[PDB]
């Protein structure tokens, strides 16, 4: 419970830039954008949109439980992935759509929790009531060719039921 | 209306402390869940923060510190428990895998919105994975390793003559204080919990030194404060700050551990009272940087950051959560905001008064017209 | 078996119209267009738009049986109306994905197939194993809240399972 | 390559003529659903005719027949009885719901598409629903009430000095003959089975009277008639017929009843023979009208004009159907192709010259240099 002075504490405080001096920052390597608030879109075309890609995703999962495929394209992967296609289309509605149906054929987007098979789902749950929540031994004894962090975001969505 | 800028990266919910450990990541794509479904991401331009390299890590940090977080992993861990000792990563801190990505995502959100808010192009910029603030030069403390706010405010002190610093989070921003001991040119006000609690820092006495004497204010604090109480002493006090200390530009750290029923936070406070202080210092106009920080009963965490965000966009958003998928996170009820609790106040009428009064004193001693 | 000659058998030959006189026809009331060859889209947009039509169909129907519901929503009526939803819109993507989701609720297109109740095709089968191919009496005894026009429709469809 | 005009109403298919008939009109609708998964479709002007009224139906037709037509339902048809025998409905062409409005869609696509030939702003038009040839100006004759083809001529001889007419048709195209019996502005060429069939017309000495002597053009046939045999009696003569009467619009009955297996008919045609037919006819490059007209085995009826659409659009479809709500219809092949059987051929090389020859005779007659 002790507030330190010294070299080895304080920081050496960066200098104020002259007027003819630029800071020399590249943007590019530090931030990618993702979504722009300024679209010549509307919240009804956006709305819109995002059932279209819902929808997409459901029949996508229909061709290789009405109401589980439903639920499981509206989940915020699948959103989280139309608003991306949005983005990357520069919000043209027409080209966007394109990019979720790129062949005639629909894209799926699956997160951890629908992803894992019906023994992995139950490996889990065994590792779970035997070790707790200790995550690096429950891949390492019983799900070690997942990723540990593919086991933390599973866990979280399995939280739920 | 103002601009905001969201700073987040998909992995940083996946990063996980340890067994046992309060600290728990995953608060933050909770947030994120939330945002988008409350329609406020719509709203706000969404980037992903490229990770932050050792390069500007050292900017604040030892050369050898940073070398030793790039370097310690659970497979080392019982070959580095000498330097282990030095950098206090290992208990308080623990040592976990993907650590120091962990800490790029951190500070690369905090950076770029710096630079953002420098280069003019935003009025608001926000991270809610950064604002750790207990980290050191030379040492990791209170689950953080990287003191991100730091490096933002030496990327703000290049176009900013005076930053002010504002943290709510329970604990004694003292990383951030510490790091600013001895300048005039940044000043950190705090107002947190003291007594019997950590980070054992910053009492009524603690006042700066050298060129920063009277520019770290603190405001100690004992158990069960309302927003009642809180409102009442943080306007009066940051009114002076900013009538005193005329700042450009001001980092708020919106530690969400002094929520009301905080699983290690002991205040009282309910998401609009802590937001209360969000909007207040929105309206003064000034490039903003909103960062995260504490918060350790998630659901409220979570409640607490997107309702936050909100008020950035100044928009309304009802009470019911929208269905998202933690959804079912959200106890019988599943809504945004929580009450007060049973909880007594113990910062009575005079006590508050009295540390008041000698932080108006102190703040009068700077320069003015 | 004769073939007869008279002017109650032959018809009054039309006069070939001067070159300043005008055949005097009404073009919109004799058709109206459905479908223009000569689009600005290409049979990749119209397949892609024709799989999110399917799609919209899918998710429309599990808003209140996968397999079952992708392949209602793949019957020829779905695709039929995305064609004119298409021409309706002026060939426009963008425009024509918002017809399929009006307020971001999406649309459903049931054939007489789909649309009878499990009751009704109980009573078909029951007038057909009876009454023969008699559709008249197969309504005025079995049916009758049913038009002749749709018992016929979905006569045809129900000889197909 | 040439423009195609569709015409098609939804309610055609819906239409049902009795219990234990042959002429079905859903065969329409099956050729129809066809045409747009096989993308054909997608690649012609598709219309809705419009409703053909009273007003143009007695544009050859008795002022009182059609009346009729517009009055008879179900319901007064034991009041009626007096005129059913007068006009032939009731029997041989039955009463049933729905009636008039099928001649009005079927009358309605003849001569929209003809006015759409006439100005010019198509070279093909296609209409299933038309082609019912065996109507006389004051009865109904052979499942036909409303000839839709005499009309669809009588507004072509408003832009088109000579109008051919060919009919495919198995049975003898009497209705457009007798109609055109006296003019030399039609001329009727007709490919039919003979003796002891319907309609007990257009013998070898059926050749017109009047004006329209030399104009009508009939070959009498016997049974089992193969591609083969049809195609080196129908290329000749038809080259002779362009080169004599030198029409600038034709007008061609696709009677796909001239099939084999059909159920009324017995010709040993393949879809592919009776198209070539369609494509020597369309090699001309003359303003072209095709028509439906008779067909009873259904399945084929749908693969036929299906074909011959594509045949129309010079595109080329696989054999294998694609599926459509009704593609269970089609056998345990599902193929579009139909290959010849084994019945036997009773037209002679010696028989078929001998008719051919009388013919080449009897298109000299008219007027050349
Ligand atoms: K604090
Ligand atoms: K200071
Ligand atoms: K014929
Ligand atoms: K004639
Ligand atoms: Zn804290
Ligand atoms: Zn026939």
């Amino acid at each position: 419970g002790e507030i330190r002075v010294g070299n080895r504490y304080q920081a050496d405080i960066t200098d104020l830039l002259k007027e003819g001096e630029e800071d020399g920052r590249d943007q590019s390597r530090l931030e990618t954008q993702v979504w722009e608030a300024h679209n010549p879109l509307t919240d009804k075309q956006i709305d819109q949109f995002l059932v279209v890609a819902r929808s997409v995703g459901t029949f996508a999962r229909a061709l290789d439980s009405l109401h589980m495929s439903a639920a499981a394209a509206s989940r915020d992967i699948t959103l989280f992935h139309a608003m991306d296609t949005l983005h990357k289309n520069i919000y043209d509605i027409s080209k966007a759509i394109s990019a979720l149906v790129p062949q005639g054929g629909p894209v799926l987007c699956r997160d951890e929790m629908e992803e894992w098979s019906a023994s992995e789902a139950n490996l889990f749950e065994e590792a779970l009531e035997k070790y707790g929540k200790d995550f690096t031994d429950i891949q390492q004894d019983f799900l070690p060719w997942k990723s540990l962090t593919s086991i933390i975001e599973y866990y979280y969505m399995w939280k739920t039921t | 209306r103002r601009k905001v800028c969201y700073y987040y990266d998909g992995d940083v919910g996946n990063y996980y402390y340890g067994q046992g450990h309060p600290m728990k990541p995953h608060r933050i794509r909770m947030t994120h869940n939330l945002l988008l479904n409350y329609g406020l991401y719509r709203k706000m331009e969404i980037y992903r923060p490229h990770k932050a390299n050792a390069e500007e890590m050292t900017k604040y940090h030892s050369d050898d510190y940073i070398k030793f977080l790039r370097s310690i992993r659970p497979d080392n861990m019982s070959e580095y428990s000498k330097q282990m000792q030095r950098f206090n990563v290992g208990e308080d801190c623990p040592v976990f895998d993907g650590l120091f990505e962990f800490c790029q995502l951190s500070t690369g959100g905090s950076v770029a919105s710096a630079v953002k808010l420098n280069k003019q192009q935003t009025d608001i910029a926000v991270n809610w994975a950064g604002g750790l603030h207990h980290a050191k030069k030379s040492e990791a403390s209170g689950f953080c390793y990287v003191n991100d706010i730091v490096l933002a405010i030496l990327e703000l002190l290049k176009y900013h003559q005076r930053v002010l610093y504002i943290d709510i989070d329970i604990h004694h921003g003292d990383g951030v204080e510490e790091a600013f001991y001895t300048t005039d040119r940044v000043m950190t006000v705090s107002f947190h919990k003291y007594g019997e609690y950590f980070p054992g820092t910053g009492d009524l006495r603690d006042i700066g030194a050298g060129k920063g004497k009277y520019y770290a204010v603190n405001y100690p604090l004992r158990d069960g404060i309302d927003d009642e109480s809180y409102e009442a002493i943080f306007k009066p006090v940051m009114s002076k700050v900013m009538e005193m200390f005329q700042p450009s530009a001001v980092v708020l750290q919106c530690g969400s551990d002094s929520l009301s029923g905080d699983r290690l936070g002991c205040f009282n406070l309910t998401i609009k009272g802590h937001a209360k202080c969000v909007e207040f210092v929105k309206s003064f106009n000034l490039p903003m940087l909103m960062l995260g920080g504490g918060g350790y009963t998630i659901r409220n965490v979570a409640r607490c950051w997107t309702y936050e965000t909100a008020v950035a966009l100044d928009t309304e958003i009802p009470n019911e959560l929208p269905y998202n998928d933690y959804f079912e996170y959200f106890g019988p009820d599943f809504k945004l905001h929580i009450s007060p609790s049973n909880m007594t106040n113990q910062n009575t009428n005079e006590y508050l008064e009295k540390i008041k009064q000698r932080l108006f004193e102190n703040l009068r001693m700077l320069p003015h017209a």
